[PDB]
This record gives C-alpha cells, structure tokens and sequence, in this order.
C-alpha cells in the first residue's frame, strides 16, 4: 500500500511497493524489414533447391562475383524475421556469401552494424541461437577482418553483456540439445573468445571495457 | 595544495558562474572590490583551492570564460563581483553559433579553442597539485554546449590523470524555447559519456518546481534558479576547503558512485529549502535533512527515482552535527525502503560532515544519487529526436556545414548504449538465472 | 568412510560415464550451474562446474559434513581439463603425530607459504587435456617433518571439466596403466 | 628503558592520537607545550614518562610519535591546536594527495612518493632507544591509506627490524552501519597482509561502541571525540604495567605467548568494564568482583562478536587501583562455575591476570567519572569466526559482477589478488571452526 | 535458576549480539519467560 | 586399563607382510619379504605397540 520516500512507510508496520518493471531479458515487439521490400520487387537471383538432405539456396547467378554492396547490408536487414520462408534465405544465404569469394569484405564491414545490432536488440531466444553462430562464422572465412572489428566491440556488446552466462543447473542429469547449439550463454562464450584470438594485439582490453566480468585468456 | 580551475561555457554558463562567484566570495568574507574584510581563519586557510593572489592583496578566481558572442560577457563585468575577474581569462568569438551545435564543433568554435586553451595552460601550470577543472554548461544551445564538448575532448588528451567535474543543464521535456533542443541534446552525450566520467544533470523544469512548490516564490527569476544550483556546486566540494570529522574529497566521491566507467549521471538536491513564512517556525535536525532531502518533491532532476533502482547514494552534510545520528539514518531508510535499493550493494549510501555551514544556517546537506531513474531522460530525448529525423526537419543547418548524415545515426545508437545498459544494471539479480 | 573398503593399488572416488556420478559427493551451486557434456577430442561425457567466482560453486566430497574417507595410498591422480581461466583444487591430509593439514594448489599464487595448517602452492596446467599426478607424502615430507598417513577429504571448486577422480599406491608410466585408466 | 614509538596512519588515526595523546599529558604532569611546571608537581618523578616522552637537555619532554598521513589539513589542525609546541615539526608528515578510499592507490600508486621519508623518522626515533618493546600502530579498515599504506608500512618493518613486538590496533568496519560504499574490497585485501607481519591485532567496532555510549554512559548522540575518549583508556591500561609499577607485572610479551595459540589467531576483542557516567558511578560501591562480572556480559563487548555462539581459548585481565590478589581469584573462580560460559579443553588454566596500582586518570570535557578501580578484558573467543563469514558475502555479493574493480585493477595490480584475498578467509573461518571442536 | 547478575544476562535472553542494531537496556534482556 | 594401539589400526589397513602359517608344529609367521631388508625404522616401534596385546591374533604377531 506504501510508495516510497514518503511520511508514509516510515511506519512501523507497513508493505512498499518498489519499481515497476525493466526493459531487459524481456521479448521486443518487431517491424518490418527490407529484405520483405526486396524479394516481392524481385531482384534478388536466389530459388529454393529442394533436395532430399535438405533445403538449399538455388543460385541463378555467380556468387563470387556478386554485388556485395548491395547485398551483405540486405540479408542481415532480414536476419530479424520468424516466418518460415523469409528467415530461410535471410540465414542459409549469408552463409554461402561468405564462404566463397575474399578481398571485398573488408570496406563492406563499415556498413553492417545496423542490422547485426538490430538482430540482436529483440530479445527473442533463436535469432540470438541463430546470430551469434554467424559471428563465429563472419571473423573466420575471410583475412584480417580481425584488425577493423577492434574499434567495434562498443556497438555491439552490450547486448552479449547482459545475456553472456546463460547455463543449465542440472547435477548429474544428462542433456541432449548439445546436437544443435540452443543454449545461449555457451554461443555467447566461444564468439568472445574468438573476438580475442582474431584481432591481433590490444583487443584484449576491449572486452574488458564492456562485459566486465571477462577474464583474458590467450596471453 | 590542490588546485582546480573554473572553465564555464557559454551564456548560460556565464550566468551561472557569476552567481557562482558570488556565493564563494560571501562565503569566504571578501568584498566586492576584492579584498579580505573577513573575521576568521579558516577563510584564509585553504583559500588557494579557487583563488589566487596578486600583488598588493588581492584574490582573483581562477576563473576562465568562454563564449561566443562578444556582447554577452562584458554584460557580465557590469555586475556586482564582475570586476574581480582579470580580464585577459575572458574570451570570446565574434559570430556567434546561431543555437546550433555545428557551429559550435567544427566552423566558428574551432578558432577559439586555440587561445582558450592557452589561458587554460596558463592557469593550470600555475598550482601546487592540481587536483582538477569544473564545467559548467546547458545542453540547449550551441556555443555553450559545441564548445564544451570540444575542449573536454582536447583537455582531456593532455591533462588525463586529473578530474574534471561537469555541470550539464539537460533540456526539459514540457518546457522548450529552443526548437532545435534534441540535436543538441542527443549530440553531445556521447562526448560526455567518453569524455568526463563527472557530470551532474539538473534540468530546468525541476528547478522551477522547487521555487513553485516548496520555496513558494511568487516570481522566481534566473538568479533565483542559479542560487538554486550554486548552492550545490559549493555544497559538493566543501570538503577540499573546511575541516572535517568525517571527510571527503571530490576524488572521494566519483571512486564511490561509479560502479562502471559509464555511469556517470547524477542528481542533485539541497536538504533545508524553506519558504519564507514558514523558515522561522521549523527545526533543523538530522531527520529533517534527510526526509526533505531523499523526497521525490525535493529532487533536482526530472527523473522520479520512485521509477527506478538507486544505485548509490551520496550526502555531504554541513554543521555541528553527532556521527550517530547521521550514520543512522541512512540505514534508517535503506533497510525501511528496501526494493529500491540494489541488490548487489548492500550498504548504499556514503556520507561526510564537514564543521562550517552555509551562511545563516545552522545545518545543511547535499544529495548525490546515481538512480536507474535516467533511463526515461535518454528515452525521450531518443523519441523527439528521432521523431524530428525520421522526415528531415531542420537538416541543412548541420549538413550544410561540414557532416555526414550518418553521424546522428550513430549517435542515437551511442544513445540506446546507454538505455540498454541502465535497464541491465537496474533489472540484474543477487542469484543469476532467477530471471530470464 | 571407505573402511571395510580393500584399498588395493588403486581406487577412484568419482567417473564421468556413469549413472550417478555425484553420488557421494556434495554439491553446493551459488551464482554458477553444473550439467554433464564437454568434449575436445574424447566422445565421451564430462562434469561441469563453472561461474564467476571460484570460491562458492563447489563439490565436497564427503556428503556428511562429519564423516571421513580414510585413504592410504600415497598419490592423487585426476583427470581434467585446461580452460586459461581460474580453479582451485583441495586435499587435506592427516600424518603421523595425529594433525589434519592442508594442501592448496591453484593457478594464480605466486610464491607458496607454510604455516601450521595451511600451505598454499602454485599449479600450472598443460594446454592439452592434462591428467595431474600428485604428490602427496613427499609434500607432507618437506612442508612438515611428519610422514604420511591418511588423506581425509577432497573439495574442487570453480571453472574445470571432471572425468577420473582417482587415487595411486604408487607412481605408473602411461604404458604401464590399465586401458580404462588413460588418458585417451 | 623499556621504550616504545607510536606510528598513528591515517586521518582517523589522528584522531585516535589526539585522544591518546592528551590523556598521557594528565596521566604525567606534562603540559600543552611539553615541560612540566616548575611548582605544582603531579607525582613523584623517577622518569616514568621514559617510555613514551624523551628529554633533551634543557627540560623538555617531545613524544615518541609520528604522525603519517596523505590528507594534508586534517594535521593542520594538530599542526595550530593547542598542542602545537608537543612535536617537532618534523614528526607529522602529510602528503599531497590521498589514496582516495583505493588500498590499491594507498599501497602501488601513491604510498611510495612517502616510504622513504617515513623509514628515515623512524629510524632517528628507535636509534636513541636502548630497550625497545614494540611499536603500535592506530588505523581505521574503510579508508585508503588505512588500509594501504600500513601494508607498507609493516612489510617494509618486517625487514628492517626483524622480530620487535609492532602491536596493532585497529577499526574493523561494522556489520550494518557503513560510511563507505568500496568498504568491503579493502578489508579483504588489508587483512591478507596483516596476518604475516603482526604480531597481535585488536579488533573494534564502531557500532559497538555507539551502543555502550548510548546505554552505558547515556548520551544520546555520540560523536567521534567519546569514540576516541574510550580507545584511549584501553591503550592506556595494556602499557599502564611498563610505567606504574604493580602486584603482578605483564609487559607487551607476556601478552603474546599467552594469549594468542597458533600464530594466525592474534585477534583479541576487548572491554572495559567501569563505563560508568558521573550522575551515576559515586552511588553504587564498585567491587573487584562485580567489574569482572561485567567484562564477560555480551552486551557491553567492543565488536559485535559475543562468546555465547563459540568458545573461549584464552582470556586476560588488566586491573588497576585499590585492587588486592586475593580477591581476584575470587571471581575468577566463580566464572569457571557456569556451564553457559564455556572454555575450551585446551585451556584448563584459562586466565591471565595482571594488577597494576594507579588508577586510570580523568579527561576534562570527557564524559566518564573518576572511578578507584576498573578493569580490562582481553579475551579470545572462537565466535570470530562470524566476523568474517558476514564479510565474505558481502564482498561474495559485490564481486560475483565485478562491481568497483576498475579502480584498483587500473591502479597497479592485476585481477587474481583479489582471488588470493578471499582464499585466506576460507581459510581462516576453518581454522576457528578446527581449533575449536572438541577432541574426543 | 539464576544465581547471579552474570548469568541473568546471559540465560535466553534471545539478543543475537552480531544481529541486533541500535538496541534500548530493556529489549536486550528478554527471557522466554516474557514471550510466553 | 589398556586403550588400543597403532599396530591395531595398521593391521587392519593391511602395510605388513605378515601371514601366519598354521603348522601342525604350531604357529609361524610367513614373511613375504627377506627380513634384512625390510624398514625397521618404520617397523620396530610399531610391533612394540602391539605388545599391550591381549587378545589372540594381534598379540601372537607382536611376540613372534
Ligand atoms: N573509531 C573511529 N573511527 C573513525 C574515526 N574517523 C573515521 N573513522 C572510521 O574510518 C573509516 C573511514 O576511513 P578513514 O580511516 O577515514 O580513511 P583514512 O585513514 O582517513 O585515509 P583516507 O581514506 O585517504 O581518508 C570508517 O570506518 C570510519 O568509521 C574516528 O574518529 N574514530
Ligand atoms: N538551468 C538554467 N538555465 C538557464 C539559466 N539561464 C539561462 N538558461 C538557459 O539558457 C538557454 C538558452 O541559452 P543558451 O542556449 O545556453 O545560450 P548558449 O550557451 O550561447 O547556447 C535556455 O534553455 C535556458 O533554459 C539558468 O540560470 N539556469
Ligand atoms: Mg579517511
């Protein structure tokens, strides 16, 4: 019944009520995306394989040689999407973008904050399974991408620091979803790691600045 | 033997720091002209904190002033203590910013800056130890807020060992003179997050609800918003200048407050403000500082911590005043309030006395309370920022002068850094995985 | 109490293919989580306990808080693995004039200090999957002019990956130990 | 000869000087400036102020103290305070800057720009001594140079005078009450390194005796002068044996090999039994008996700490004044008759006891009353074992998210020195819990 | 049951001296005798 | 009155090499170790306490 800083709940029996609520570990309403703008307009050279192991992406199209000016900021802009086609090309796409080809994703790095940071400003539990695997994937398949992301870790880590220890209390009860990588708090271990085993020298420093209770293996 | 230097920015920082002056020099005996026509000691101890000595016994300030309009701070000679200044600290531009903060980063401030900052090293080689630098600004304008933020940025860069506090006036939400007020406002925060790590935010809406509603004025002017706020500039840093039982310095206090590098905002008050009427008939005990002083009414900020998680609490205290009683409040209301208060830090509040009170009063203090209440400052000034952007309102004055259109889009994220950050701090548990 | 247990050349007190592995141990979580799988190279299942702190998320070994497990033979052969972050490892022993004393081996001490019960050394793990063989009645030998008897409790706590707590009567080459009992 | 040098560090260890300092000017005839007067004598001479008060030629009595700070105006006000003309100038010794409520600031950052000047008074100070007995040194756990510098400053003593009796008072932080929001990193780390390099320590909490001043000699609102009032009679009756001659005699060693069992658990916690305010001490007749009656009740303990959770190991008396031998052994044998008083089965001796023959003298503007005889406990009980399982959470609570760490990491040091801090209390609480089962 | 002033204090007078803060004469002593 | 001893507590746990042979002769201890070099440092107090035996199996392996 009390409030606050008040004459009342200075009484001797009393019950205060606290704050309201935080807008944090809790799941954000989306938008739309330009990836949607995009693929009903019809300029994207991308068809669906449809094989027996699986879904693939059918290429209609070199994809070494592709615009990537045009197109790595506009598959990330559709990485935020749940609706089972749209989510399909968005993740399997980017995957094969980066493993062929090298040399042109070094200047196309400035332009994809805005939709790696806004993937992950949602707070919905299989983007952050789904995004956080590519981060992993992004440092590797390409040459010194290290050296340009270190100025980068104040953009894009506040929203591994608040969901970086995210584990299963379970004694000696055996798990089995260590098949696929659902839990979190792992995938947010090992990609910061890789930050730091990329990045050459005084990258150390800049996890420390931000998830604070980061400790800098690899001397 | 620890020196600091007054910097101010602007008209309004012009007109805050006469006041200013002002209040230290009747609160050290010293007359309009300059000289100590004081009765004590403790006036002449530690004077050297603010002042400086001339040849034939004389005080001057330490005291540089920036602006750029050159009629605005030769109308500030004309008052009263205005000619204790020397006046080759004063500098000024000639065309002014135009309220625009672009004016004031890259074309008309970045020729001043040069002769600002060589009387700022004249002034600050001439210490013992010098403890730091104060600024003092709003975050409506240009020329007090482009400026401030480019000689914090190139201050800092060669005097980084030392401290330098920040007085930042944040634009109101319902009341606004200038249309213009988010760019500022949304620009120069990212320079004061990186830049200062010391910065008190007081806002100008908070400040006429004091004199509306616990002062009781009929007609409260800007004088009376600044004795407002100067009254707390001295009341933060009386420690360096009297004696204490229990003291502390300013480096005492941003050690304290801050848990991590970034949060650095914080907001003041002021314990016995009384109305005139009413000053004869009430006391002045250690209670009645502390419930007029964590009251949400008697807060000078726009933000209601009652919104929020405090996330440490300061109390400067000013008087003859028992150690007990003073160390037992503040447990008083932290375990009588307790959902506020954060988790993880289990005694909040820190405290000093000093001996030497305001002048006419038998006892004061001072409150410092870094609350998660400012998040909602950041999120509104987000929302009018970005609803301004969305369609491209007064674009051209800021592009036409040297910008890419793409720093305010950053800008807004170095913004939502914050936002997000504060909603963590304020939501994290003692026991992780009990929330998620 | 492992009493009326033989005690023969060797035993072991925990291993990680198991039904109930944790079962005489006590564990004792705070601010941290325990599950059971990692693996680098080895397919095969794991302990973990891991969290920011290394002094409150913690197995004992002796689930009774008052009862001993009285072991004899003079080595402590463990096998876990390498993280770069913190752990500390505990043995308390008990030697010849009847004294329980101490043995702690963590990563980040610099010099090791002795004291009456206490004695605090450095440890410094390999990069691969390290199995550590310890030393357990030479350093009662050097640290304390006493000669060992018996080595009372066993407590690990933060940040390692569990598979193979047992104990030596003696010192084996790799060659010599039993194909359960290797490192691969 | 038996001569001890006092080192007081930190602005709350002026304080506490100050207090002790006045109190040994009355207990000798010594006035404001140092030389007694030429009438009006105090008592009969025999140089009993030698082991604090040294003597030049001309008449002059100037303490063996030095005075070290960082904070340079709170010795100004000793520096003009009526003592002005006790010291050389030369004694009191400030910084520039302070450690800034930082122990990491105190003992890396700023505490060597002032070690070499402090090993140099201290060393013209004990060279003109003949038989040393100890140092003591006087601080505070929440602060900077509290905490840091007197790391230092008893790591660089551990060296350069190997084994002398450097005794240690101290300020332990409370449980509740806190001026402090770092409180807790400095505690753990200062406690780490005054384990190896005292030889006995005393531990006293503020919020104990705000209690005893607000029941016992019923002022409400007390103020750190009756704080300090209080700290001084307990320093003056474990001396008061080396400079008034008595029934029995306890100098500063015979404490050590008897109090203190294993050379970890040199933490008294003590009393003083006759806090009695004038309007209400010259009515009752104070017995021998019935002021050791109130040295054991719990309410009246200095630490908020009371045996009746633990077990005693070891206790020691300090009496003075109109006391005679053979009524203490009177109710020291009528403690030993209570089954809720429980000793420990290594002890069965138990006590100590000293008797001296002056009585404690009387502060003007103080606040007790002047009493024949009172007495002092020194007492060692396993319930210290709860004065540090508080303070682990409530450092456990704070860095678990590494709250405040950037302060002290950036300043000189390296992120495992905490790790090695809290170790040493999960060793300490299983050494009180080992000493203290009994054997079967 | 008591036989002296030592032990009246010192009977269940259900005062934890670590837990108790700021604490009159009258609420230190307070037997089980009171309570029920 | 007797109290129990060390060699009760070393026997049981099982360091000796001591078996008896149950000879229609009588009763000889079986050495599985030459007798020269055996630890008599770590052997000759710890028989000798086991001469304040008094019941059967114990007290034989300390006199012969
Ligand atoms: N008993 C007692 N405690 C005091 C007194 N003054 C301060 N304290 C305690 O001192 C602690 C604060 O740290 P300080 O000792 O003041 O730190 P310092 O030694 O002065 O050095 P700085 O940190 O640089 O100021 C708190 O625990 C206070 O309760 C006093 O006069 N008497
Ligand atoms: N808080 C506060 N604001 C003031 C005072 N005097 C003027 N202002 C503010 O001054 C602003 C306009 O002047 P300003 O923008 O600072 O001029 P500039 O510094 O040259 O850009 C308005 O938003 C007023 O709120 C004062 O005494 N206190
Ligand atoms: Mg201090």
């Amino acid at each position: 019944v009390s409030e606050g800083f008040t004459v009342k709940a200075m009484m001797k029996n009393s019950v205060v009520r606290g704050p309201p609520s935080a807008g944090a570990f809790k799941e954000r309403p989306t938008k739309p995306t330009a990836f949607r703008k995009f693929y009903e307009r019809g300029d994207f050279p991308i068809a669906l394989e449809h094989d027996s192991k699986g879904n693939k992406i059918a290429w209609k199209v070199e994809i070494e040689k592709l615009d990537y000016h045009h197109y790595l900021p506009l598959f990330f802009d559709g990485l935020c999407e749940m609706t089972f086609p749209y989510e399909f090309f968005a993740r399997q796409g980017i995957h094969d973008m980066l493993e062929h080809g090298g040399n042109k994703i070094l200047p196309v790095i400035p332009q994809l904050i805005i939709p790696i940071k806004n993937a992950l400003n949602l707070r919905n539990r299989q983007v952050i399974c789904v995004t956080l695997k590519v981060l992993q994937h992004l440092v590797v398949s390409a040459e010194m991408v290290g050296e340009a992301l270190v100025p980068y870790y104040r953009q894009i880590l506040p929203i591994l620091n608040i969901f970086k220890n995210k584990n299963v209390n379970s004694g000696d009860g055996i798990d089995y979803s260590q098949q696929k990588r659902e839990n979190i708090g792992d995938l947010i271990q090992e990609t910061l790691e890789a930050f730091e085993r990329y990045g050459g020298e005084d990258a150390f420093i800049n996890i420390k600045y931000m998830v604070p209770t980061y400790e800098s293996c690899l001397l | 033997m620890r020196e600091i230097v007054h910097l101010q920015a602007g008209q309004c920082g012009n007109q805050i720091g006469a006041k200013f002056w002002e209040v230290i020099s009747d609160e050290h005996g010293i007359d309009p002209t300059g000289t100590y026509h004081g009765d004590s000691d403790l006036q002449l101890e530690r004077i050297n904190v603010y002042y400086n000595e001339a040849t034939g016994g004389k005080y001057v300030p330490r005291a540089v002033l920036v602006d750029l309009e050159p009629g605005t701070m030769d109308s500030v000679r004309s008052g009263p203590f205005g000619q204790i200044f020397r006046p080759d600290n004063f500098v000024f531009g000639q065309s002014g910013a135009g309220n625009n903060w672009a004016k004031g980063h890259y074309t008309e401030g970045a020729e001043l800056v040069d002769s600002v900052l060589d009387v700022v090293r004249k002034e600050a080689e001439s210490c013992d130890c010098l403890q730091g630098f104060q600024l003092t600004h709003s975050l409506g304008g240009g020329t007090g807020s482009g400026m401030g933020t480019l000689l914090i940025s190139k201050i800092r860069e060669e005097y980084p060992d030392r401290i330098m506090n920040t007085f930042s006036v944040v634009p109101s939400p319902k009341v606004s003179d200038t249309v213009v007020e988010p760019y500022n406002a949304t620009l120069s925060v990212h320079q004061l997050v990186e830049n200062t790590d010391e910065t008190y935010c007081i806002d100008n809406e908070a400040l006429y609800d004091i004199c509306f509603r616990t002062l009781k004025l009929t007609t409260p002017t800007y004088g009376d918003l600044n004795h407002l706020v100067s009254a707390t500039m001295s009341g933060v840093t009386t420690c360096l200048r009297f004696p204490g039982q229990l003291n502390a310095d300013l480096r005492k206090l941003a050690v304290n407050m801050v848990p991590f590098p970034r949060l650095h905002f914080f907001m003041p008050g002021f314990a016995p403000l009384t109305s005139r009427g009413s000053q004869q008939y009430r006391a002045l005990t250690v209670p009645e500082l502390t419930q007029q002083m964590f009251d949400a009414k008697n807060m000078m900020a726009a933000c209601d911590p009652r919104h929020g998680r405090y996330l440490t609490v300061a109390a400067v205290f000013r008087g003859r005043m028992s150690m007990k009683e003073v160390d037992e409040q503040m447990l008083n209301v932290q375990n009588k309030n307790s959902s506020y208060f954060v988790e993880w830090i289990p005694n909040n509040v820190k405290t000093a006395v000093c001996d030497i009170p305001p002048r006419g009063l038998k006892m004061s203090a001072t409150f410092i309370g870094n609350s998660t209440a400012i998040q909602e400052l950041f999120k509104r000034i987000s929302e009018q920022f970005t609803a301004m952007f969305r369609r491209k309102a007064f674009l051209h004055w800021y592009t036409g002068e040297g910008m890419d259109e793409m720093e305010f889009t950053e800008a807004e994220s170095n913004m939502n850094d914050l936002v997000s950050e504060y909603q963590q701090y304020q939501d994290a548990t003692a026991e992780e995985e009990g929330e998620f | 109490m492992f009493k009326n247990t033989f005690q023969s050349g060797f035993l072991s007190i925990l291993y990680s293919i198991g039904s109930k592995p944790l079962q005489i141990w006590d564990k004792k979580v705070r601010n941290g989580h325990i599950k059971r799988i990692t693996d680098n190279d080895i397919q095969s299942l794991v302990l973990e306990i891991e969290g920011t702190n290394v002094s409150t998320t913690y197995i004992t070994c002796p689930a009774d808080p008052k009862k001993t497990l009285g072991i004899k033979l003079p080595f402590l052969v463990m096998i876990i693995k390498n993280l770069k972050k913190y752990f500390t490892f505990e043995v308390q022993v008990l030697d010849d004039k009847n004294v329980r004393r101490r043995f702690r081996a963590s990563n980040y001490q610099s010099t090791t200090r002795v004291k009456p019960f206490i004695c605090t050394m450095p440890m410094r793990l390999d990069d691969g999957w390290n199995q550590i063989q310890f030393n357990l009645s030479d350093f009662t030998r050097r640290a304390y002019g006493t000669n060992y008897i018996e080595t009372l409790r066993v407590q690990i706590h933060a940040n390692c990956r569990i598979r193979r707590v047992y104990f030596s009567d003696r010192l084996y080459s790799e060659d010599e130990l039993p194909a359960e009992f290797k490192l691969y | 000869m038996r001569e001890c040098i006092s080192v007081h560090v930190g602005q709350a260890g002026v304080q506490i000087g100050n207090a002790c300092w006045e109190l040994y000017c009355l207990e000798h005839g010594i006035q404001p400036d140092g030389q007694m007067p030429s009438d009006k004598t105090i008592g009969g001479g025999d140089d009993s102020f030698n082991t604090f008060f040294s003597e030049t030629g001309a008449g002059k009595h100037v303490p063996r103290a030095v005075f070290v700070d960082l904070e340079p105006t709170v010795i100004d006000e000793v520096r003009t305070g009526t003592y002005r003309q006790l010291f050389h100038p030369e004694q009191l010794i400030t910084g520039k800057e302070d450690a800034a409520n930082n122990y990491a600031r105190g003992h890396y950052t700023i505490g060597k720009e002032l070690i070499d000047l402090v090993l140099d008074r201290i060393r013209k100070l004990a060279d003109q001594c003949t038989g040393l007995q100890g140092f003591l040194i006087f601080h505070s756990f929440g602060g900077g140079t509290g905490s840091g510098f007197t790391s230092l400053l008893m790591e660089r003593l551990s060296v350069d005078y190997g084994k002398k009796s450097k005794l240690e008072f101290s300020i332990y932080p409370a449980p509740q009450v806190s001026t402090a929001v770092v409180e807790p990193y400095n505690s753990i780390l200062t406690t780490h390194t005054t384990l190896e390099h005292s030889d006995c320590a005393f531990m006293v909490d503020n919020e104990a005796i705000y209690d005893i001043c607000r029941r016992n000699l019923d002022i409400e609102r007390p103020t750190y002068t009756n704080l300090n009032r209080l700290i001084g009679q307990i320093v003056s009756s474990i001396t008061a044996s080396l400079r008034f001659d008595g029934a029995l005699n306890v100098d500063l060693t015979e404490f050590q090999t008897n109090l203190v069992p294993y050379p970890r658990i040199h933490f008294p916690l003590a009393t003083y039994a006759p806090v009695i305010s004038a309007e209400k001490a010259y009515h009752e007749q104070l017995s021998v008996a019935e002021i050791t009656n109130a040295c054991f009740e719990p309410a009246n303990q200095m630490v908020k700490c009371d045996p009746r959770h633990g077990k005693y190991m070891a206790c020691c008396l300090l009496y003075r004044g109109d006391v005679v031998p053979k009524d203490v052994n009177a109710a020291i044998a009528t403690i030993k008759t209570k089954r809720t008083i429980q000793f420990v089965d290594w002890c069965p001796t138990g006590f100590k006891v000293g008797i001296n023959y002056q009585p404690p003298t009387v502060v003007p503007g103080g606040d007790l009353a002047k009493v024949q005889r009172a007495v002092c406990m020194l007492s060692n009980t396993t319930a210290i074992a709860e004065a540090w399982a508080r303070l682990d959470h409530k450092f456990d609570l704070m860095y678990a998210k590494r709250a405040f760490v950037h302060w002290y990491v950036g300043e000189g040091m390296e992120e495992g020195e905490f790790s090695e801090a809290r170790e040493d209390m999960a060793a300490l609480e299983k050494d009180y819990e080992e000493v203290g089962m009994d054997s079967v | 049951e008591i036989p002296k002033d030592d032990l009246d204090f010192r009977l269940a007078a259900l005062y934890n001296h670590h837990t108790g803060t700021f604490k009159n004469k009258s609420e230190i002593l307070t037997h089980q005798e009171t309570i029920q």
